[PDB]
RNA sequence: UAUUAAUCUAGAGUGUGGUAGGGAGUUUUGGAAUUUCAUGUGGAGCGGUGAAAUGCGUAGAUAUAUGAAGGAACACCAGUGGCGAAGGCGAAAACUUAGGCCAUUACUGACGCUUAGGCUUGAAAGUGUGGGGAGCAAAUAGGAUUAGAUACCCUAGUAGUCCACACCGUAAACGAUAGAUACUAGCUGUCGGGGCGAUCCCCUCGGUAGUGAAGUUAACACAUUAAGUAUCUCGCCUGG
RNA sequence: CUGCUGAUAAGGUCUUCAAAA
């Protein structure tokens, strides 16, 4: 498993923030690369699939309703995680 | 007749875990004269507990503790 | 399924072989004819609830 | 019209001069009663028996055949309607 | 992790199964914390595996690392001397958190207590036990519920705006409809 | 006044209202709360103005950041409601907008019409005095 | 109502703390039983049926005891049950991994519901390549029954059922009931978390069942897990 | 206690009525 903590304290915008949309879709790349890893290891685990098309749909959405409201946090979270691609 | 005493003892005992080294002489109790697992009516234990006790006996049976199908 | 004589009567012997007979005799006809998984499930929910409805009223 | 001794099972839509009581103890059910017909019995004048009366007078016994038990038992027998094929 | 080994040896002599078993403890289990053993006996085994009928058991109470398993479960199917191995990871048993939990624990504790105690009045040493209360019920329910009882968040509303208030009470339903009889 | 069930609203203002106050009144229920808007206050105090609701009353929490209004019916003493029935119009997708030409009656007088025109919700007879008509919300008789 | 500029936590998420699971994939392991083979004892039948006959058997069958090989499925536990979105999941273990329930004085501050088009999964049968093949058995052969039997019964029996990798994308895929949200009597069980502390039982929050009034229905019936009072979105129907 | 056991040309009456005693 990833060190949620570690995670956390290096996205955090502030201290005790642990529920923001930055903190919560950095743990969610770091969910969908170990997910990425299983699964090309894998590839008959549907159930773990499933999981992981949520986690993206999940994360799109966050970053567009973090692009409809203050976009230049926008702009800084993208050029942080480089997730765009 | 029959008895009402039918209760789960490891809900009185409040054992919360259940080790095939450490009441192995209890789960004798609740195998079979034929090494069956007994069911529920004769066993006396809940539901939780008696899943419990019956992974712990397969457990034990594997390892060659207590017979399969005889004495 | 052993049943000791014990030796000392033998009636006692076949009034215990006779249950423990029948108990084989079920399984040992269930293992006799294929059925779909379904269907075995609902022959044994089928039997499991016969059983539970002549314990309620037995009890 | 038509007035009742509803024991907390009844509709008390049927009943217009519901008199809430028990049902299941014979000294209840005999005062209730002694006492209605007490007001048909003044009504057409006679003495009455229980209303309007002293301890001494409206005093009871308990029929044959610690305290007394108004408790609804045997429900052993309310088996499951026959079913099943 | 957490883990348990529960190795089978064949029953060949004391000494010698002791070193066996000191080898195959010192040979794999890569990445170890202390490797603490114990020694369950020479017990004759309920059916014949390997056609061996007595085995030395022993059980193994180390704690590591994922990679410590696969060099040992690999290597002692190789070694003739183990019958079977049993590795059983104790963080995914059957109620591991409740065993770590402390509060279980103590709970766990005051029930041996107050069941032994009963048990011990049961089997009284000769003079007989009236009540034989131990699968029945109990007496009247336990007054540390009736006052430890927990409290729900009772949200408290201050009052803004009223309109039309005055708590006229009609509470006389099923009301008798006939007052009077009476005569044409 | 302090409560102890958690308190939740449906997102149509009118409609939630309108769904508690017929499942009150088929029930017999004498009292009902639900979380406050100013449109549901509004109309509330419509309602009761025109006398089908004996009192409604709008509460605060402590820290001032979630209201809740609580309403009673008014039963008679043979416990039978003066609400016969409620239907709304405005739904949400489909709102609904009349003139005062089309301005509608409902039962023939006998019902109430909720109008909210520019002047915050009301009735149908003030709505034709004043000339001016508007949102139609629901109709109650 | 829509737009814009902002505040708030009650919807929805995140974190910490409790926690139940046959949820999924990969790799190893185990025991009953069938079959075949090997070795002993034995001597006329075994098998099969409504009744028999094909068939197997003095080249020693059936039976009995020991051993070996290999394949497939995992008694009892097992339920007036648990998990998943559905198909589905039950011998043991390890590794990787998905979701859910309860309590939150914490954080973000409407980020939510539905979803045309798109993508993912999807019983069994079927296809292609390579393995495997113990048992069972479409097609096929024979013996019966029959007016006939290309069927029901019996004896054999290939594909298939099994594994890996690629397709097929259909089912009475059913709760014949799309998802989400708020409200509306009660009674009896059962499963999980939490509060008390022998079990048992009491309370709270949820899951899964039975009975049952208002209410709905053409009726059967549904009935807080609605087919009730209403809203939102999608799909679908218009005589045979 | 389970053998076997297949078929039956076409079209058709029959309620006149309650006004009422
Ligand atoms: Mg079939
Ligand atoms: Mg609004
Ligand atoms: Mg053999
Ligand atoms: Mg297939
Ligand atoms: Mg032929
Ligand atoms: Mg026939
Ligand atoms: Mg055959
Ligand atoms: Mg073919
Ligand atoms: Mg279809
Ligand atoms: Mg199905
Ligand atoms: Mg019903
Ligand atoms: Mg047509
Ligand atoms: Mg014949
Ligand atoms: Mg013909
Ligand atoms: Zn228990």
């Amino acid at each position: 498993q990833i060190d949620k903590n570690g995670i956390i304290k290096s996205a955090q915008l502030h201290d005790k923030d642990v529920g923001s949309i930055q903190v919560q879709v950095s743990l969610l790349t770091s969910q969908i690369k170990q997910l990425t890893d299983h699964l090309l290891a894998n590839k008959k685990d549907f159930i773990s699939k499933r999981g992981l098309y949520a986690k993206v749909s999940k994360r799109k959405r966050l970053l567009k309703y973090l692009k409809h409201n203050d976009l230049e946090a926008y702009r800084n979270l993208v050029k942080t995680l480089n997730l765009r691609g | 007749f029959k008895r009402s005493k039918k209760y789960c003892r490891f809900c009185a005992i409040g054992q919360l875990r259940i080790d095939l080294i450490d009441d192995l002489e209890a789960l004798k109790r609740f195998l079979s004269p034929y090494a069956k697992i007994n069911p529920r009516r004769i066993t006396g234990n809940c539901q939780m507990h008696q899943r419990h006790v019956a992974k712990a006996l397969k457990r034990a049976r594997y390892l060659a503790l207590v017979p399969f199908v005889k004495d | 399924p052993k049943i000791e004589v014990k030796n000392d009567d033998l009636e006692l012997a076949l009034k215990k072989f006779k249950r423990v007979s029948l108990e084989i005799r079920r399984l040992a006809q269930r293992h006799e004819y294929h059925l779909r998984k379904g269907m075995r499930l609902r022959e044994k929910r089928k039997i499991a609830q016969k059983k539970r409805r002549k314990f309620r009223n037995m009890v | 019209p038509v007035v009742a001794l509803c024991n907390t099972n009844t509709n008390p839509e049927l009943v217009d001069f519901i008199i809430p009581a028990n049902n299941h103890q014979p000294q209840s059910t005999c005062l209730l009663m002694n006492l209605l017909a007490d007001a048909v019995a003044e009504a057409k004048a006679m003495p009455t028996m229980f209303a309007y009366k002293p301890d001494e007078e409206i005093q009871i016994e308990i029929p044959q055949k610690k305290q007394i038990t108004s408790q609804r038992l045997n429900i052993t027998r309310n088996p499951e309607v026959l079913t099943r094929e | 992790m957490q883990y348990n080994i529960i190795l089978l040896v064949d029953g060949s002599l004391s000494l010698e199964q002791a070193n066996q078993v000191n080898e195959k403890q010192q040979q794999t289990l890569t990445n170890v914390e202390g490797l603490q053993t114990e020694y369950l006996g020479l017990k004759e085994l309920a059916y014949p595996i390997k056609k061996q009928l007595s085995a030395h058991y022993y059980r193994w109470k180390f704690s590591g690392d994922n990679q410590s398993t696969k060099d040992f479960k690999r290597t002692a199917n190789i070694n003739k001397q183990v019958l079977r191995e049993l590795i059983i990871n104790l963080e995914r048993e059957y109620g591991y958190l409740a065993s770590i939990n402390p509060k279980k624990q103590q709970l766990a504790l005051q029930k041996r207590a107050k069941y032994d105690e009963i048990i011990a009045r049961e089997n009284n040493p000769e003079n007989p036990d009236v009540p034989v209360t131990s699968g029945l019920a109990s007496t009247q329910p336990r007054l540390s519920r009736t006052e430890k009882a927990q409290k729900p968040k009772e949200e408290l509303w201050d009052v803004v705006q009223k309109m039309g208030n005055f708590d006229s009470v009609q509470a006389n339903p099923y009301r008798p409809r006939f007052k009077r009889f009476n005569a044409e | 006044i302090t409560t102890t069930k958690p308190i939740k609203a449906h997102f149509d203002p009118v409609a939630d209202l309108l769904t508690k106050i017929n499942n009150a009144r088929k029930a017999k229920l004498m009292t009902v709360t639900t979380i406050a808007s100013k449109l549901k206050i509004a109309i509330l105090e419509i309602l009761v103005k025109e006398g089908y609701l004996a009192n409604f009353q709008v509460l605060e929490n402590k820290s001032k950041t979630k209201r809740i209004v609580t309403f009673n019916l008014k039963y008679t003493q043979r416990r039978i409601p003066s609400i016969n029935g409620v239907k709304q119009i405005s739904k949400p997708g489909l709102r609904i907008y009349r003139p005062f030409e089309k301005l509608p009656l409902v039962l023939n007088g006998l019902g109430i019409a909720i109008i909210s025109t520019s002047d915050g919700v009301m009735t149908d007879k003030v709505a034709r005095l004043k000339k001016i008509g508007g949102e139609i919300l629901a109709y109650v008789w």
